[PDB]
This record gives structure tokens, C-alpha cells and sequence, in this order.
């Protein structure tokens, strides 16, 4: 959640993150993240 | 008493002469074990 | 219909030896329509 | 849009409506049991334990003489064994019952033994839209049926919580595949991995 | 007492016979173990006693 946090009190708002390249102003899954 | 007329028709079919048909005692146990209604109240429990 | 049939009666018939007479009567017999099928298919697709 | 072999599955059933899918522990508690689902919202469930992958798809005669003894599209009425991911073993239907009520159920699980009397299942079309000799879609309802002992995995609602049983009663279940082939060298979601820079790891209540 | 005595020797006279049994057939001895595991045999002891 930076701390990690038990499954019973983990929520969507508590434990969601991401992976993006750069932090700039804005069948199978096609192959992005390598 | 109803059902008890359709059982003793199947005994007929299954056992003939003495021995038993392997092909229609195959398709009516396949047949009988689908429907637990066809059995007793009892075992289908006392 | 007729693939799955035939192809099912070779695995009844993979483990025996020997085929007797009545096995070779329905599998001449499922050939042969097979072939009739074979000839109503390539009569369709002949012609241009 | 079709199945096909070695694509990982997720067998889960309907039930409000709540998806219940068919996780199984191993190495531990070789019985199946089943994971709320619907309720992703507030707690997250745990499907390391639910990827099973289809190894081999053989037919009903074609089985019987292996027992007398790549990528396959499987069709309706063929057999199939599914093997888990996590503990590397079949899910198949043992001779035991812990329903206690002489209601003719075997409890279906785990096995170590590559014995396929057990570990195969056939399929069974839902309704009459398909039958025998079709290919099988993605979002299917399908009827698994075991060989040896002949019963079809079936939800029992008869005591406590809700429980997988092999039985006579037809429930129907979905495939929905979790994980295709996947190329070498991207990220999918499911894998163990690491996020090297040293290490994001904890201490030896380590939070 | 009369459609329970049809329906338990309809389940006898559908079982496999001894030959089949001492054969390899996984069939017989399938059908043998969901008769026997159908009805119990203890309740049958009673019964003729």
C-alpha cells in the first residue's frame, strides 16, 4: 500500500499502482512493458 | 403401485432366460442414476 | 460426422489383430459412401 | 475466440450473481473449495492457486486404448486433463466421501499419480445450440463429466458453505482462458518477478 | 414394500454377471461399484432378518 498491507483490509483505493515510462501532463494484450 | 408397474416391465427387458443382456443393463443403470426421483423417497435421506 | 465415425471405429479396432468378415463389410461400406461425398464435393468446386 | 492446448483456465460457476472459482491449495488440503470473486472491490482473491493448463485433449476411444496401454483445438465431447500450475499435479475424482449423507457424491481433488482412469473429462454441450463435433468458444457454459465414476462436477448447496462435488447434477461452468502462449521476454500479469534498480524487499511485523 | 422389492431386484438382475467381473472389462466392475455404493448392505441384512 510505503508499507504492505494485510488481504483483508487491502481495498482498491488502499493497493493500486501502476508502471509508466515518464510522469509527463496527461485475444492477448499487446506487448508494451518488455 | 404405480411406478411399481413400470419396474417389473424393465425386469423383462434387462434378464432374459436366465441370463443377463449387458447393453440394455448398461443403458438403464446409465439412465436410472441421473433422475434421483425414479428411486424411493428413502434413498433418494432414510 | 463420417471423419469422427470411421476414425472411431479404427481405435475399437487398434487393439485386435485381425479383422473378421464383419468389420471389413461396414468399413467397405463406410468407404464407399465416403468416396460418393468425395465425388459430390469435387463436383462442386470443379467448375470454375 | 477458440481454445486450444496448453492455454492456462480459470473453472468457475454463477451463483446476487457471484462467480465462484475453483482454486485448489496443494501440498496441504488436497480438496478444492471455492473463492468469492465478485467482491474484488473490497478484498482481493488469490488466483495463483486457481491456473489450471491444458495439457493433453485426446477422445473417448481415444483415451480407452492409452488406458488399455503441439497446439490441439479441442471440440465438443472430447476428453481433456487439466493439471494445476502452482503444485504441478491432475485434478481428479477420488474414491472418497465427506458428504456423510449417503447422497452419492464423490469429493473431487488432487492426485500425484499420472493414472488417467481418475483425471479425465469429458465435455458436454449446455443446450441444443451446440452439439457434438463443434469447436468450443470463449464463454461457453460446459459440462464436465468423469470417466471412471461417472458423476459431473457439479456446486452442492445441501449444508454450510457453498462446496464442489462430484454428484448427479448438472451445473454448468465457464473456461475462460486466463493465460495464452505468451512470447519470452514481456511481462504478464500473474508472474513472480523482481524490481531491481539492489533490492524492494522486507525485514527479516516486517511491514 | 412391493415397488421397493421391484426396485431392488431390478438393481440385482441389471448386474454384471461372475465372467465379467473375472475379466478385465472396466465396464462390469463400474457398474458393480454403483449398485453396491447405491444400497448398503447392512440395510439388507436387516431386512431378511
Amino acid at each position: 500500500a510505503l508499507v504492505v498491507v494485510d488481504a483483508c483490509k487491502a481495498h482498491t483505493k488502499a493497493t493500486s499502482f501502476c508502471f509508466r515510462v515518464s510522469k509527463e501532463k496527461l485475444g492477448m494484450g499487446p506487448p508494451e512493458i518488455k | 403401485c404405480g411406478g411399481e408397474r413400470y419396474l417389473d416391465f424393465l425386469r423383462f427387458a434387462v434378464f432374459v432366460n436366465g441370463e443377463s443382456v449387458e447393453e440394455n443393463a448398461n443403458v438403464v443403470v446409465r439412465l436410472l442414476i441421473r433422475k434421483p426421483e425414479c428411486f424411493g423417497p428413502a434413498l433418494r435421506g432414510s | 460426422r463420417l471423419q469422427e465415425s470411421i476414425s472411431d471405429f479404427y481405435w475399437y479396432y487398434s487393439g485386435k489383430d485381425v479383422i473378421e468378415e464383419q468389420g471389413k463389410r461396414n468399413f467397405s461400406k463406410a468407404m464407399s459412401v465416403a468416396k460418393q461425398v468425395f465425388n459430390s464435393l469435387t463436383e462442386y468446386i470443379q467448375g470454375p | 475466440q477458440f481454445l486450444r492446448t496448453d492455454d492456462e483456465v480459470v473453472l468457475q460457476c454463477s451463483a446476487e450473481q457471484l462467480k465462484l472459482c475453483l482454486a485448489a491449495e496443494g501440498f496441504g488440503n488436497r480438496l478444492c473449495f471455492l473463492e468469492p470473486t465478485s467482491n474484488a472491490q473490497n478484498v482481493p482473491p488469490d488466483l495463483a492457486i486457481c491456473c489450471f493448463t491444458l495439457e493433453q485433449s485426446l477422445s473417448v476411444r481415444a483415451l480407452q486404448e492409452m488406458l488399455a496401454n503441439g497446439h490441439r483445438t479441442l471440440l465438443y465431447g472430447h476428453a481433456i486433463l487439466l493439471r494445476h500450475a502452482h503444485s504441478r499435479m491432475y485434478l481428479s475424482c477420488l474414491t472418497t466421501s465427506r458428504s456423510m449423507t449417503d447422497k452419492l457424491a464423490f469429493d473431487v481433488g488432487l492426485q500425484e499419480d499420472a493414472t488417467g482412469e481418475a483425471c479425465w473429462w469429458t465435455m458436454h454441450p449446455a443446450s441444443k445450440q451446440r452439439s457434438e463435433g463443434e469447436k468450443v468458444r470463449v464463454g461457453d457454459d460446459l459440462i464436465l463429466v468423469s470417466v471412471s465414476s461417472e458423476r459431473y462436477l457439479h456446486l452442492s448447496t445441501a449444508s454450510g458453505e457453498l462446496q464442489v462435488d462430484a454428484s448427479f447434477m448438472q451445473t454448468l461452468w465457464n473456461m475462460n482462458p486466463i493465460c495464452s502462449c505468451c512470447e519470452e521476454g514481456y511481462v504478464t500479469g500473474g508472474h513472480v518477478l523482481r524490481l531491481f534498480h539492489e533490492c524492494l524487499t522486507i525485514s527479516a511485523q516486517r511491514r | 414394500m412391493s415397488f421397493y422389492a421391484a426396485l431392488i431386484d431390478l438393481l440385482g438382475r441389471c448386474a454384471p454377471e461372475m465372467h465379467l467381473i473375472q475379466a478385465g472389462k472396466g465396464e462390469a466392475l463400474r457398474i458393480r461399484a454403483i449398485l453396491r455404493s447405491l444400497v448398503p448392505l447392512d440395510d439388507l441384512v436387516g431386512i431378511i432378518s
